[PDB]
DNA sequence: CTCGTGCCTGGTGTCTTGAATCC
DNA sequence: GGATTACACCCAAGACACCAGGCACGAG
RNA sequence: CCUGGUGUCUUGGGUG
């Protein structure tokens, strides 16, 4: 599903279809982020049901995201080059 | 003293070549006006040359195929000279790591050293098979385990003393191998004990079938999948695998194609 | 899980140690700031509640809801059975019984008298009502923030509290 | 220490619950999930105010899943204790390492090195008590302590007290 | 082990000419030992998933280094059908 | 705050092709998860068909929140928007 | 749904805040310190703790659970390590900006060379965009060739400032000592510049377009390197029992070895001229680890002779992460074959080969109105059409109907899903490359047919610019109730008859039918 | 936006002053010195 | 174009991306503010109350 | 039986000098 | 001085070197 | 008695 097929679905205005193709029908992945620092630094044990971002000492303000695996990969490669991509779930202006 | 960059691994060769040139030109009208040259192992890719004029350095290296042609020599300060010539352990009862053989990487106690001073007797946890597959390498060796003389007695041995056996021409005392290694074959510095060292110290599938009813009657096949009642026969004749009911099949056995009494 | 009106709390360059909850230093944390906002964005003073107010509201809310559960049809042990689940039964019963043995003004007549008497930071005004005191000497020791305010009436506060206080 | 707090809860509703009494189901659902629970951020949520009249707003439909998301804004009575706050209590247990005191929902532990020397644990007395001459600490005895430290387990919070100071003790 | 059938191999590890094969069937069985019983790992070759036909001929020999060396030629017949391409 | 009062709504009173497609799909999805259906179902039992039947009788219980560029919005019920 | 339940609230991303990772933060998120370049314990299985495959960094193996999160390899994201550098080195990406900062500040105390007293400069601080403001400031201060101790005291030190020049990975500064005399340009090491940057005030940090919380200027110098988890650099097996390492794994070994030798110098035999060769080499390896296309110097090479695949090269170009995996990617539920025409199909139909129709599937939710119908599909199984391949419970466990021998004993519950075969009148998206305009992708109704070509009614060949001389076309199957409706109500063939390109039709009667109709 | 992009680009893919693709290129590239 | 350079420069100047573009949301796999995604769908609690009482949630 | 030479395996580490337009 | 240079797809055809040390075998 | 992994990087030749 190349770049030119992406554009055709935009022209049709079929935004819902395009989202599903590139996620549920491919490499959908769940990540956890810290609500304070916005990094994917959460250590999540799901059977023990305990979460902690050690940097923020935060066990309560934590969100889960659905993003492409290849996007998760991209952010870890950016972190490895000292670039911080902080994902926040709310605006502020 | 000038330093000069040379091809890695060729430092000793360059020092040699400089000596030959010096000795060959002694007493001639064009002596090589260097006093000495040397190369320190710790300083890879460099030779140091002692002289009074820089031109003599160029003269010493002229035509040397191991020297980089770029005009890269550098001056050493008088206050740095002696450090260039600094020459620089092992005690009985201490630990070392073996650097060669099937015991490469293993921790060993220094038991004793040779009179001359070269090889050291090491106490080692053995890696043995008790001759199990006889008629060794570090990649195809055995797990470490103390020597067991009763296991050797049972399976494959000379008693030498209390708790001392010679087994396959190696000595084991109280379960440990005692074996001589060159001192150059052991590591005595910066050893890091490991975690482990701290702990220690259906009956018709795939059978040929003939079909006796239906449009495919008389054809050979093989039972590809027999989930229940409906079989999957991979027909031989066209490249197709068909779904077929169990009433329709003959199976081959010792005597001919037999109905569902097999 | 459950969140409030107060949001974001994004990172700032200078840290802060006016956050650690200390009732003596009036540090109530980021959720219990002096000026809060309700679910419409309107400004609002922090609502700290004395033991006497709290007993009336909680008991009223439980019996109005109990009446509502009965289509529109006193004792603490009866009022706590309105909750759903043994976990809920526990916390609610223990809170009423605790208030049953430490609320001086156990009726709305006396309580409204105390309400009008008390109605200047809003947290201190609520503290004075919860902790019974005899004299001015006893109030500024256990609550050392009342020291440098230079506005007593304290004595007449304690006298009215103790006079309204029924015998036992 | 009691407060009134305006809170909110994100509720996800399965589409099979989309009937004419949707709001009433949500009101029951909010109460079952929130009443009696504790968080380190606000404390114990004791009772929610005006439960049968809460305005739930409109539900956002989640793209791709069909379920509906409500933000139920509400107002509750909350109880959180604080470090520095002097409070009364009712003793629940007495032991060689101190005592345990029930202050409403939770229990506070006061250790022995923060208890004055003249209060001596007396097991031989019937009933057992911390005793003096004009002082009497039996179960249900009004005692005055000061909260000197709050620890958070985000499920139940734990506070440690002290009677090693002036005017604190039995009255 | 691979998911396909191993029942067409003879005892020498090689399939014999004349046997029809379908996709994912193993036609050359080979193992590799696992370094430090139950010591080997499968390294067998299955027929390409989209193909079928008859084993026609099996060459067995050794290579320049002296180890064993096999080739299996498979033949099938392709009959023109809808979608096949032709040109003058 | 952001919400615009009913008397002052300015966006178009016709259902757009994009709003129509989203409404039909969302309502279809809810029916396949066994949401209560508000019309009689006769012979036509496909999820999409039932949702299209509800649309034609103005009986879909959903509200469009149309966002304007500044972030404010007008809520329009699908019961009141005119469908061609 | 394929994700196990988690109590954390689900939200979407509204903002991406870029910035730099401070040295302190890198240690705070790290789960292990990395010191030893030997990957294996001693080649006797289980990789060495503190080594580059320390199991705390994560699992890429199906049988070892992560010792940090307890999750399997599928869910486990991997956790970062950190590698302490004996000496601070430059980040190769930020050198030209570092160079720009030197001409702006005082090389002794670090204060901005101009004040609001300068009228033109007071106009330049008003510029709202940080990048343009920083450039406008530097455009003024560039000609200011001495840091003044006194206002035109401003906190200055009085020193004249050097003209800093870049020479590969090294920066040279030429100071004009006080007509003409002799100037002595010494090397401006990373460590020297590092200390100068920490003394820059918060007020001057803002005026330089940097940001006190997110992009603090001393964080452009690297002191501790984040060690990516094995998911970023997986191992591959060339010929089954032989595995080679990723280019990054080999390159991190080189940085780690080179790091130990810097520690091996400062405690004994350092002939100074040797310290400069070893420190520059650490700078080199850290540079080509991030960017191996540095202009003006030879590329780092693998022993095979081909250049090392640095991180920068991973992201750029047609096959990199952005253009090759994010703006477009390979997808499930697709099919492709040669096309043929059929006049006896409706305009909006597509003939789909039976074999393709048994491989593709649609997950239809079970309801009261179709439960009887769907049970019939389950009995027929995966090999008889019309049939079905999986039954999915609300928990997510799939039952594979190829291997279920007791298929007759399944009873379907409402809310489950049955992945049934593709069937008549299902909408599918049909597509021929190159997709030059929007009518390269239209929704057709499936009609299942024998033989292996896709069938098109002849009047749609024109918008696809398709013919039947060997062309192939692609088919995509929507996977949910919402997207079926989007296809039929927005993308369907009859809606596309008139194109907005030239307010006229793009399909008509063609070839035989047009010749014949005359 | 996208509709505009495709509507202009598609005719170009099938197509003494400069005309056709070289002239089109000068416009989008807003060259200072046209041919 | 200039893919890596943009991102290095974006880091050094702490750029904020407000996620309003189509391309931002596509690569993060979220419903983009375009076409069928240009609005939200809410549940009409008022219209549900005209249904009979036996349809009610318990 | 001892010594020397050759072969194989394992570990460590590079270098003789020798496609075109545009911004 | 670099960066730019259509899209998708199929299939067949390939892979570190040198030096040093240790062990085994053969010959004297 | 459920789960079930087979490579990569290039180069070259082709299809529309
Ligand atoms: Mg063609
Ligand atoms: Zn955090
Ligand atoms: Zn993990
Ligand atoms: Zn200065």
């Amino acid at each position: 599903f190349g770049e030119m097929e992406r554009d055709c679905m935009i022209a049709h205005g079929a935004a819902g279809f395009l989202k599903e193709r590139l996620m549920e029908a491919s490499d959908a992945f769940r990540v956890h982020v810290c609500g304070i620092c916005g990094l994917m630094s959460v250590i999540a044990n799901l059977k023990k049901n305990q979460f902690e971002c050690r940097s923020c000492k935060n066990k309560t303000n934590i969100y889960q995201l659905h993003i492409p695996y290849a996007a998760k990969l991209l952010f870890q490669e950016l972190m490895a080059m000292n670039i911080a991509p902080r994902l926040y779930t709310e605006r502020s202006g | 003293i000038w330093g000069v960059k040379v091809r890695l691994g060729k430092e000793k060769d360059v020092v040699r070549q400089i000596l030959k040139k010096k000795l060959a030109r002694e007493g001639t009208k064009n002596p090589l006006e260097i006093y000495s040259a040397f190369q320190r192992d710790s300083f890879k890719g460099h030779v140091y040359i002692e002289a009074r004029k820089a031109e003599a350095i160029n003269d010493a290296l002229k035509g040397n195929v191991n020297v980089f042609s770029n005009n890269s020599k550098f001056l050493v300060g008088i206050v740095e000279y002696k450090d260039l010539l600094r020459p620089v352990k092992l005690t009985r009862g201490s630990y070392v790591r073996v650097k060669n053989g099937k015991f490469k990487g293993d921790l060993a106690q220094v038991d004793e050293v040779l009179e001359n001073g070269l090889e050291a007797r090491l106490k080692l946890v053995p890696r043995l098979d008790y001759g199990k597959d006889l008629s060794y390498t570090s990649k195809f060796r055995p797990a470490q385990r103390l020597f067991s003389e009763a296991e050797a007695r049972v399976h494959e041995i000379r008693r030498d003393r209390d708790g001392f056996v010679t087994y396959g021409g190696e000595e084991y005392y109280e379960g440990f191998l005692y074996k001589t290694f060159r001192l150059q074959n052991l590591i005595v510095n910066s050893i890091n004990p490991t975690l482990n060292e701290l702990s220690l110290f259906d009956p018709t599938l795939n059978k040929t079938v003939k079909i006796r009813q239906g449009g495919y009657k008389g054809k050979i096949g093989i039972v590809k999948e027999a989930n229940g009642d409906r079989f999957r026969v991979e027909l031989h004749n066209p490249n197709k695998t068909i779904p077929i009911p169990c009433s329709f099949l003959l199976i081959e056995s010792t005597h001919g194609w037999v109905p569902y009494e097999d | 899980v459950s969140t409030s009106t107060v949001g974001a709390r994004r990172r700032r360059a200078k840290q802060q140690v006016d956050d650690e909850e200390n009732a003596t230093l009036l540090r109530l944390g980021p959720e219990f700031a002096l000026k809060q906002y309700d679910h419409d964005g309107n400004e609002h003073d922090l609502i700290a509640l004395s033991l006497s107010e709290s007993r009336l509201l909680i008991r009223e809310a439980l019996k109005a809801r109990s009446r509502a559960r009965n289509g529109g049809v006193i004792d603490d042990d009866e009022l706590a059975k309105v909750t759903s689940g043994a976990v809920a039964n526990g916390v609610v019963k223990k809170t009423l019984d605790y208030l049953n043995t430490f609320a001086r003004f156990k009726d709305e007549e006396t309580c409204t008298a105390v309400d009008q008497l008390l109605h200047l930071h809003p947290f201190e005004i609520a503290q004075l009502s919860s902790l019974g005191c005899e004299d001015v000497d006893e109030a500024i020791t256990l609550i050392p923030s009342l020291a440098a305010k230079k506005e007593v009436n304290l004595q007449r506060i304690l006298d009215e509290l103790n006079r309204l206080e029924d015998p036992y | 220490m009691f407060f009134l707090k305006d809170l909110s809860l994100i509720l996800t509703l399965h589409p099979s619950y989309f009937g004419p009494q949707m709001n009433q189901y949500l009101r029951e659902k909010l109460l079952t999930d929130v009443e009696g629970t504790c968080t380190g951020q606000f404390g114990y949520i004791v009772t929610v105010l005006d439960g049968m009249n809460i305005d739930v707003g409109k539900g956002r439909i989640i793209p791709g899943s069909g379920s509906a998301e409500f933000e139920v804004k509400y107002r509750a009575v909350v109880w959180k204790p604080f470090k520095g706050e002097v409070v009364d209590a009712i003793v629940s247990n007495v032991s060689p390492i101190g005592f345990f005191a029930d202050v409403g929902p939770l229990n506070v532990f006061v250790s022995t090195r923060l208890i004055p020397d003249n209060l001596v644990y007396n097991p031989s007395n019937s009933p057992p008590a911390y005793m003096s001459n004009d002082e009497l600490i039996t179960k249900g005895s009004k005692v005055r302590l000061k909260v000197v430290g709050t620890r958070t387990d985000v499920n139940e919070i734990y506070a440690i007290g002290s009677i090693k100071e002036d005017f604190l003790g039995a009255i | 082990l691979k998911h396909g059938t191993y029942e067409k191999l003879d005892e020498d590890g090689l399939i014999a000419p004349g046997v029809r094969v379908s996709g994912d069937d193993i036609i050359i069985g080979k193992t590799t030992p696992i370094p430090p019983y139950h010591t080997k790992r499968d390294a067998s070759t299955p027929l390409r998933s989209t193909e079928n036909g008859i084993v026609d001929q099996v060459l067995l020999t050794t290579n320049q280094e002296g180890l064993k060396f096999v080739k299996v030629r498979m033949r099938t017949t392709k009959v023109p059908q809808i979608g096949d391409k032709f040109a003058s | 705050e952001l919400a615009i009062l009913k008397e002052e709504r300015t966006t178009t009173p016709y259902l757009t092709k994009y709003e129509r497609a989203r409404i039909l799909g969302t309502r279809a999805l809810q029916i396949s998860m066994n949401a209560p259906v508000l019309v009689d179902i006769e012979g036509e039992t496909d999820p999409l068909q039932i949702a299209m039947k509800e649309l034609s009788q103005r009986k879909i219980p959903l509200v469009i929140r149309r966002y304007l560029p500044d972030g404010s919005y007008e809520d329009w019920g699908c019961d009141e928007l005119i469908v061609d | 749904s394929q994700f196990p339940y988690s109590s954390a609230p689900l939200r979407s991303v509204k903002e991406v805040q870029f910035g730099l990772l401070s040295p302190e933060e890198i240690r705070a998120i790290s789960v292990v310190k990395i010191e030893y370049p030997e990957i294996m314990d001693e080649s006797r299985q289980r990789p060495r703790e503190g080594g580059l495959n320390d199991p705390k960094l994560g699992s890429i193996d199906r049988n070892f659970k992560c010792q940090t999160c307890g999750e399997g390899m599928a869910e486990c994201p991997g956790h970062f390590g950190h590698m302490e550098l004996a000496k601070p080195v430059f980040h190769i990406g930020f050198i030209p900006k570092i160079k720009k900062v030197c001409e702006c500040i005082c090389m002794n105390c670090g204060k901005l060379l101009l004040d609001e007293t300068n009228p033109t400069m007071a106009q330049a601080i008003r510029i709202r965009d940080p990048k343009k403001r920083f450039n406008a400031v530097w455009q003024l201060c560039k000609t200011k060739m001495v840091c003044e101790a006194d206002a035109p005291s401003r906190g200055g030190c009085g020193n004249t400032q050097p003209v800093v020049r870049k020479d590969g990975m090294k920066l040279w500064g030429t100071w004009k000592k006080s007509r003409d005399a002799q100037p002595e340009r010494k090397l401006l090491t990373p460590g020297e510049i590092l200390n100068v940057f920490k003394h820059i005030s918060p007020e001057d940090c803002f005026r330089l377009g940097f940001n006190e919380d997110y992009a603090r200027p001393e964080w452009m110098i690297i002191t501790v390197l984040p060690v990516p988890p094995p998911q970023v650099r997986p191992s591959i097996a060339m010929d089954e029992t032989t595995q080679g390492q990723d280019d990054l794994t080999h390159k991190l070994s080189d940085i780690l070895k080179a790091n130990i030798n810097v520690q091996k110098l400062e405690m004994d035999g350092s002939p100074q001229h040797i310290i400069n060769e070893v420190e520059q080499l650490l700078q080199f390896h850290v540079a080509t680890y991030m960017d191996n296309d540095i202009a003006g110097q030879p590329q780092a090479l693998q022993k095979s002779g081909r250049p090392v695949k640095a991180i920068r090269a991973r992201l750029k170009g047609k096959e990199g992460r952005l253009r090759g995996n994010l703006m477009g990617k390979r997808v499930d539920f697709s099919a492709r074959t040669v096309i043929s025409g059929d006049p006896n199909l409706e305009l909006d139909q597509v003939g789909v080969p039976i074999s393709i129709a048994k491989t593709l599937s649609y997950p239809e939710t079970v309801t009261q109105y179709n439960i009887h119908r769907l049970t019939e599909y389950v009995r027929n199984g995966p090999n008889e059409h019309p049939g079905a391949k999986y039954v999915i419970r609300d928990n997510g466990d799939r039952i594979d109907l190829r291997y279920h021998k007791r298929a007759g004993d399944i009873v379907l519950q409402y809310g489950w899903k049955v992945e049934r075969h593709l069937m008549d009148d299902d909408p599918v998206l049909f597509n021929r490359q190159p997709s030059l305009h929007k009518m390269s992708m239209m929704a057709h109704r499936v009609k299942v047919m024998p033989y292996s070509t896709f069938r098109l009614n002849l009047s749609v060949t024109s918008p696809y610019n398709a013919d039947f001389d060997g062309d192939e076309m692609n088919l995509h199957v929507p996977q949910s109730e919402e997207t079926r409706a989007e296809l039929s109500q927005l993308c369907a063939v009859p809606l596309q008859i008139v194109s907005p390109q030239s307010n006229k039709p793009v399909m008509g009667i063609v070839q035989d039918t047009l010749c014949g109709v005359r | 936006g996208v509709i505009a992009a495709q509507s202009i680009g598609e005719p170009a893919t099938q197509m003494n002053v400069t005309l056709g693709v070289p002239r089109l290129k000068e416009i989008l590239n807003v060259a200072k010195n046209i041919k | 174009e200039e893919t890596v350079e943009i991102l290095f420069e974006a880091g050094a100047a702490a750029e904020l991306d407000d996620c309003r573009g189509v391309s931002e949301n596509v690569m993060l796999g979220q419903l983009a503010p375009m076409g069928t995604g240009a609005f939200d769908v809410m549940i009409d609690e008022k219209l549900l109350t005209s249904l009979p009482a036996d349809y009610a949630p318990t």
